[PDB]
């Protein structure tokens, strides 16, 4: 399993690019793809996203219409086709693998990321931007929704990201209470709508980064500011 | 000479056994207890999409995921509360006899004709169910399989005889012989450590897991029996045969407690199980009804009706809140 | 004589085992059963809200 | 009402049910044959002539239809519990060699070849789960029966034939002893064709009466037969 | 007088109470039981509708010749004979393609399995539903109220010139309804015939081959009535073209007697198509 | 090989020339000098406007040939093809219309008065057009490029199942263009030499009985003409369709020389129906 | 006298479709 991205470089602006992330060691055909966008000195932003099958197609209110999201399932390879790049626009934008069923982990691998350079709705908020930390200490993070998260089958759509300093955010935790793949025990979030936590049971060097909170109740989809860990 | 005449004898010792211990009927002692009367159970969900002969189904543990066995050459695993379908494993074997759902949900497997059992992995990296172990080494075809374990299952063929397979190593750890007719169904107890399978020769015997060997010998039936479901204690089972009776054992009592014959149904029981309690027995049969026979009072609780063809199979879930019966018409209907 | 021979041993085995009176089986049936009779969801109604199959 | 992932997650069920409809389409266009037989009838060689543990599947493809083959000869169990899978099948392949009257079974029993595949023969034509089906009958070996029929006679073996010591009397009697096996014959055919390794013919042989069986089910799905 | 007029009146009255009882038990067995899971079906729940909708057309013509005049008002003339041609043409292509479903479904077999399918049999039946509106909707437009002697009469008027464009209809409904289905029917039937002779299942033992004779016996009624129905109606309306014919007690009766065998057959369309066949017969039989 | 390739592209090049010579000569001399004036030459017009556009397809049928592929590309194909099947049902429906013109003119002298206007031959005209489109239309969807072998082929694709349609499409094709016209035109111009027969102007003196025999003549080589040009490529689809021919050098010209007889009328349509009218030949005299 | 009148009507048509 492997997404790398193509395309970037300095673009100038009202100008167009057509970006492509070629899919290596999985079924390309069956995941649905998404785009998102992270600022050099801001966090995580979701852009576009495609169903498997180029069934249902969404896209952001500030990037609706000028983006164009496609996909080619012989050749596993993801196509986002872009008109009039504004200064805006300036992020490194990741490709992400999401699957959906009943206990399916969505959000699971990202890709690294194509640096992009122009020269010229529930709303996730985080209580903190930097709390200084020491290994061997519980860790509460803690993100709040602008809307009740809780859905009527049971299931609460928050997950936890952490993107360590030069490196693609993964995903922690699907659904607030599930840990994803290859994520320590010690990861556990809990809570219920507006109000989550996220707690570290003995923190690791390896555990510094950036911790993002994503709703996933409706489309747009939203991330936190992020909270950062210092030693 | 010397020696088969002996086990006449020993025979003849275990029934002079059964004779002594046995005292008071169960239909007897039952009497004090009330009827649970008229239980009517109404379709929920309905699952579409087989085209083609159910013949086996598995409940998940979480109470919603279930797999089921077509001869499509597909397992679909469903959604039962949204009626969506979650996994389709292309087979390579059209002709598959059962299918079982692990009970942390890693791992499905299927058997039928191609003498085959395959383990297919579900949680792997890559997305799609791709083959993770294909058991080979039975002669005939196989009719059950149940998981005790993501490493660990217990499969029934038709060679008569079960086995214990150790799914990462991919051989027989521990053979289960002695069957004189073809097994055809088995069921796990909920400690694991104790299995009984139910053959052609009218005959269901207990297993232990750990040791090996033929615990106790059941002999109620007069045919052949297709069908097999411990109770939920641990210490009994209703079996399920092709001469229009279901027969309930105690492994303690080695006896038949209890007998379910009805005069007007002559068609033989595909699949029988229990429910969270234990008061309900519900039995698939061939008349395209499935009847819910109360465990104490030996009467018909309920029955279910809407099915074209035979039901093949039936499941009752974990928690006991829903019954899926499979038939051969490629529908799936859920009943609470 | 051999593969009978076998047959004799494995049925010994099932001869020498302790069994329970029927009445006293019959008991732990109905105990178990009027234990769980209040959990099981098919002998009484689960409410439609609580019921998680709905119309 | 539905959720983002729920409906995704319908969305994935409805993908696979447009996957299923059309393998299901595809499977329904698709011929499904059984082979029958003794092991010596020559499963083998019939397999071998229409090309050029468990179940052997054979996919050949004649005049644009597809045939599936399945070969049931490796499995030892009792067949009386599995026989009812194959119920929607368009035809029943069975196989046996002439020469086998000569022949004299393993077991130590006195016994019949030529005997015991009629009463092969019976248990499959008279099955409850096999009544609309038709029975393609392959007689193997005629040339090495050519050779015995000469030395050995068939009178000798049992004394119910007292016809004369013909190959082409004795080949068109065995041929009606099967026949007469059919206890239904108004709604089941049986097709008999004498096969020596012969080449597309025995193709052409299948392809007719598979034809006639399309013909039987679409004048059942017409609703005039 | 009154006899004439109390014997064409039954005579319509015949045909529309037998013909909206036995369309309507079809659409009605058909939907409850069958559930149109068969390709078969498909075709004659769209010949059973087709027939009821021209069967419905029965009592507004009832009324037009017993009143003498269409107090029905034009808005309604528009639809009841837009309602009578084009489920004319529905019907009959209909019986032109269950005639190609049992000439693929014999002939050729290996062809029939991508022929005879429930997707397939659901597009064919929306084409002559179309094939039918390119008749269908231009009878809307032209279907008009003229008043003659006092009395308004329902009636298709053409642009002009009148005698060319009225002639020119004659003839498609002549062709495409009579000419061209007898040509469809009787070749597709005909050598279906001659492919179940060839075929040896219905060949061989008595049983057997009575089996042979009843089929084709029931293919040979299908052809006949096809034929006996619509054949009057057709020649009629051109001899009435052709040579002007004086108004008759008798003429008058055959002009209605003509029209009600053509609605005859609408009314035989059950008998024939759905109630002899074996599939229905056994759905009868256990309920 | 090559000698073979110079026959068969000399072949379409001899009709397409003298073709759109011919087609385009006529549509000036009308334009220019007649002016659309009189209802017989508003059809002559229509008749040489369809030939051309048939006419037009053949350099692109010739390049399809001789490269063995088609490099004009997918939306270009979709119109080539359009233009070959609509214009080729709008010229015959031509032919059929001037058969009925010149039916109506003799036989029926007094309806033809309200037939022969400039105004009402406009309308049937465009009836014309009309009816071509109901083939023409679905022609210019199912015309897709396909790539066998590495070369795009310009061809109609049908909808599953390709047998049905396709086959179904060569019998309209077979029935509406040749087997339909041929009952219009030999009837209706067979019955007209019957009334001119009967009419006394042309009967009497040898002058006029030799008008009467030029008329005739005249008649009969439309009639021919028609038939031998059309008769060959229908019949070898209908082969093609049925039996499975071996590919021979023989073969291969023997399908593009059918072809190039249907065009071929389209040639002589200008020749018979134009030059040789009386109205024209006064045109060239005096001009 | 019809006959004469619908003959020249005719012979009228004939020369518009220029075949006379
Ligand atoms: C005013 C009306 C009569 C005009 C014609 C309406 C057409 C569009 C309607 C009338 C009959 C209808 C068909 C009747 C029966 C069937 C079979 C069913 O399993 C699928 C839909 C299908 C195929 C329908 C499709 C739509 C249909 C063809
Ligand atoms: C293959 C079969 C279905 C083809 C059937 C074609 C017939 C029924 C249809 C197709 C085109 C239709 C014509 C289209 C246009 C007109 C002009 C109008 O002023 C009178 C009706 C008339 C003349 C229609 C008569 C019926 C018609 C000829
Ligand atoms: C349908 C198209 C293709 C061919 C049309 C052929 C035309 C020329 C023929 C066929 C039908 C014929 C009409 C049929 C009936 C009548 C009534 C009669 O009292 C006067 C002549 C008249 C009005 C005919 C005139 C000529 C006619 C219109
Ligand atoms: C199409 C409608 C309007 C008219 C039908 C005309 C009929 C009589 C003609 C036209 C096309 C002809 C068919 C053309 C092709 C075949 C396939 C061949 O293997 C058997 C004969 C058969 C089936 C012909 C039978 C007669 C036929 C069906
Ligand atoms: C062969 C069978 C099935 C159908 C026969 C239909 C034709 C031939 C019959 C049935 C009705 C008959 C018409 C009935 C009434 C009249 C009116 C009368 O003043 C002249 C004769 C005439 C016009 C008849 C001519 C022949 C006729 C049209
Ligand atoms: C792409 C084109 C060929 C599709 C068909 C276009 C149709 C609408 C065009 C092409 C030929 C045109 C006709 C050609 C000649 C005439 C005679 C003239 O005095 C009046 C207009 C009239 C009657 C035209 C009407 C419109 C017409 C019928
Ligand atoms: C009176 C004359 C003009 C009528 C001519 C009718 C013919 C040429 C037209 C009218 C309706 C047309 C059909 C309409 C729909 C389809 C379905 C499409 O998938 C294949 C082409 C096909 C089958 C067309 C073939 C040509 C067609 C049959
Ligand atoms: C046009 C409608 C009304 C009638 C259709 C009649 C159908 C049943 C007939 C007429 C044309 C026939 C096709 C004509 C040609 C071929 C090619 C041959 O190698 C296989 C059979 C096949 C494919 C025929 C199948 C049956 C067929 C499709
Ligand atoms: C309409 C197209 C598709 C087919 C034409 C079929 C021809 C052969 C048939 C159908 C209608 C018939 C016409 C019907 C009416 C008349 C008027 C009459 O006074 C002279 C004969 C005449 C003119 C007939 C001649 C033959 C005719 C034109
Ligand atoms: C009567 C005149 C006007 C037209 C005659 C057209 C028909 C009968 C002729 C003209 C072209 C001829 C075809 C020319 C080429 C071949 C290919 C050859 O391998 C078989 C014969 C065959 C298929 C011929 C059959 C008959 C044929 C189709
Ligand atoms: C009284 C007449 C008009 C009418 C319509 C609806 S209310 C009143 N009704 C009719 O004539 N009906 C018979 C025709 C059959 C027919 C039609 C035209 C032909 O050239 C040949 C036959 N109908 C079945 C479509
Ligand atoms: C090469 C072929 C395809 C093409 C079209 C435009 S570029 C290439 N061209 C053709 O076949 N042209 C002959 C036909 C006549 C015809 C068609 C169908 C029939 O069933 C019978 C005859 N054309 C005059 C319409």
């Amino acid at each position: 399993v492997q997404l790398v991205e193509s395309g970037g470089g300095l673009v100038q602006p009202g100008g167009s690019r057509k970006l492509s992330c070629s899919a290596s060691g999985f079924a390309f055909s069956s995941f649905g793809m998404h785009w998102v966008r992270q600022a050099p000195e801001k966090g995580l932003e979701w852009v576009a996203y495609i169903s498997s099958g180029s069934g249902t197609i969404y896209y952001a209110d500030t990037v609706k219409g000028r983006f164009t999201i496609s996909r080619d399932d012989p050749k596993n390879t993801l196509f986002l086709q872009m008109t009039s790049l504004r200064s805006e626009d300036t992020a490194m934008y990741y490709c992400v693998r999401s699957i959906y069923y009943y206990g399916s982990s969505p959000f699971d691998f990202w890709g690294q990321g194509t640096t992009l350079t122009v020269s010229a709705d529930i709303v996730m908020t985080q209580a903190t931007s930097s709390v200084p930390v020491t290994p061997g200490e519980s860790v509460s993070i803690s993100c709040r929704s602008s809307k009740s998260l809780l859905h009527s089958n049971g299931n609460t759509y928050l997950y936890w990201f952490l993107q360590r300093p030069g490196q693609s955010p993964q995903l922690l935790i699907y659904r607030m209470s599930n840990l994803a793949s290859g994520v320590p025990d010690r990861f556990s979030g809990s809570g219920s709508g507006t109000a989550f936590t996220l707690t570290i049971s003995r923190l690791e060097a390896e555990d510094v980064g950036v911790y993002y909170c994503m709703q996933h109740l409706e489309y747009p989809l939203t991330f936190g500011a992020g909270t950062k860990l210092e030693l | 000479d010397q020696l088969r005449q002996e086990a006449e004898q020993l025979k003849n010792q275990i029934r002079d056994a059964r004779k002594a211990c046995a005292d008071a009927t169960l239909s007897q002692i039952t009497n004090n207890i009330d009827p649970v009367g008229r239980i009517q159970m109404r379709t929920r969900r309905t699952l579409r999409g087989h085209l083609a002969k159910i013949y086996a189904m598995h409940w998940g543990t979480d109470s919603r995921l279930l797999v089921s066995a077509s001869q499509d050459g597909k397992l679909i695993i469903w959604d039962s509360y949204t009626t969506n379908k979650v996994h389709a494993i292309p087979l390579r074997s059209s002709w598959v006899m059962t299918c079982a759902y692990a009970p942390s949900g890693n791992y499905v497997a299927c058997g039928g004709l191609d003498n085959i059992c395959s383990i297919y992995n579900l949680k792997t990296r890559e997305g799609n169910v791709r083959v993770s172990r294909e058991l080979a080494g039975h002669t005939g075809y196989l009719s059950c399989c149940r998981f005790l374990d993501d490493n660990q299952i217990v499969t029934s063929s038709g060679d008569t005889t079960c086995a214990l397979w150790d799914i990462e190593t991919g051989q027989q750890t521990t053979t289960f012989t002695g069957h004189t007719g073809d097994v055809m169904s088995l069921s796990l107890a909920p400690d694991t450590r104790l299995f009984v399978s139910g053959a052609c020769d009218a005959s269901a015997k207990l297993w232990d897991v750990r040791e090996g060997m033929c615990r106790q010998t059941f002999t109620g039936h007069e045919s052949d029996i297709n069908a097999i479901c411990f109770f939920p204690n641990g210490n009994a089972f209703a079996t399920g045969s092709d001469d229009a009776t279901c027969r309930l054992f105690d492994l303690r009592a080695d006896q038949e407690l209890m007998t379910y014959s009805h005069d007007n149904i002559i068609c033989g029981i595909t699949s029988v199980s229990f429910s969270k309690s234990g008061r309900l027995l519900l039995a698939g049969y061939d008349d395209f009804n499935c009847n819910v026979w109360d465990a104490l009072k030996a009467d018909r609780a309920g029955v279910l009706a809407g099915h074209d063809n035979r039901v093949s199979c039936l499941g009752v879930t974990d928690d006991g809140m829903a019954v899926a019966t499979g038939s051969w018409d490629s529908f799936l209907k859920i009943w609470n | 004589i051999a593969q009978a021979r076998k047959l004799v041993e494995q049925l010994k085995m099932e001869a020498n085992i302790d069994r329970i009176k029927v009445s006293k089986a019959a008991a732990d049936l109905m105990a178990y059963c009027e234990a769980h009779a209040k959990e099981d969801p098919l002998l009484t109604p689960v409410p439609a809200s609580e019921n998680p199959f709905r119309e | 009402t539905l959720s983002a992932e729920d409906k995704a997650a319908v969305e994935r069920s409805k993908m696979i049910d447009r996957n299923l409809r059309e393998d299901g389409e595809k499977a329904a266009r698709e011929v499904k044959l059984l082979l029958l037989g003794a092991g010596e009838s020559g499963k083998s060689t019939i397999v071998k002539q229409m090309k050029i543990t468990g179940i052997v599947e054979t996919h050949f493809t004649f005049k644009d239809l597809h045939f599936k083959m399945f070969d049931v000869g490796a499995q030892r169990s009792e067949r009386k519990k599995w026989i009812h899978c194959f119920e929607g099948v368009t035809a029943i392949i069975f196989c046996v060699a002439l020469s086998d009257y000569d022949l004299v079974l393993a077991e130590d029993e006195e016994m019949n070849r030529m005997h015991e595949s009629m009463k092969l023969f019976d248990s499959i034509c008279n099955n409850k789960w096999f009544t609309d089906t038709s029975i393609i009958l392959f007689l193997n070996k005629k040339d090495l029966f050519e050779e015995k029929i000469k030395k050995s006679p068939l009178t000798i073996c049992y004394p119910e034939y007292a016809g004369s010591n013909t190959y082409e009397e004795a080949a068109a009697y065995i041929q009606c002893q099967f026949e007469d096996l059919n206890k239904r014959k108004d709604t089941k055919e049986i097709y008999t064709h004498f096969t020596c390794s012969t080449d597309t013919k025995n193709v052409q042989f299948v392809f007719d009466a598979v034809t006639d069986v399309i013909i039987k089910n679409n004048l059942k799905d017409c609703g005039l037969f | 007088s009154m006899i004439t007029a109390i014997t064409i009146m039954a005579l319509y009255s015949i045909v529309c109470v037998v013909g909206l009882f036995g369309n309507f038990l079809v659409m009605y067995v058909i939907v409850r039981y069958t559930k149109m899971k068969t390709a078969t079906n498909i075709y004659i729940f769209n010949l059973a509708l087709a027939d009821a909708l021209a069967t419905s057309t029965l009592p507004f013509q009832s009324v037009n010749y017993l009143m003498g005049t269409w107090p029905f008002g034009t808005i309604l003339c528009k639809i009841v004979i837009s309602i009578d041609y084009y489920n004319m043409f529905t019907s009959i292509f209909t019986l032109c393609t269950m005639s190609v479903d049992r000439y693929i479904a014999v002939c050729h077999p290996v062809k029939a399995l991508d022929f005879r399918t429930p997707r397939n049999a659901k597009i064919i039946n929306v084409c002559n539903w179309i094939l039918s509106s390119a008749i269908g909707l231009p009878v809307m437009f032209m279907a008009t109220t003229k008043y003659r002697q006092g009395s308004i009469d329902c009636t298709l008027t053409f642009s002009h010139p009148t005698w060319y464009w009225e002639n020119l209809l004659k003839i498609c409904v002549f062709i495409f309804a009579f000419i061209m289905p007898v040509l469809i029917i009787t070749v597709c039937y005909g050598l279906m015939i001659l492919r179940l002779k060839s075929v040896r299942m219905l060949s061989g033992s008595k049983e057997k081959d009575r089996n042979l004779r009843r089929i084709t016996r029931m293919v040979l009624v299908v052809v006949a009535v096809f034929i006996v129905c619509w054949t009057p109606i057709h020649i009629y309306v051109i001899i009435k073209a052709l040579v002007t014919i004086p108004e008759t007690t008798f003429q008058t009766v055959s002009w209605h007697f003509c029209i009600a065998l053509g609605y005859t057959n609408s009314c035989l369309n059950p008998v024939l198509y759905a109630f002899l066949d074996e599939n229905f017969k056994r759905c009868f039989r256990e309920f």
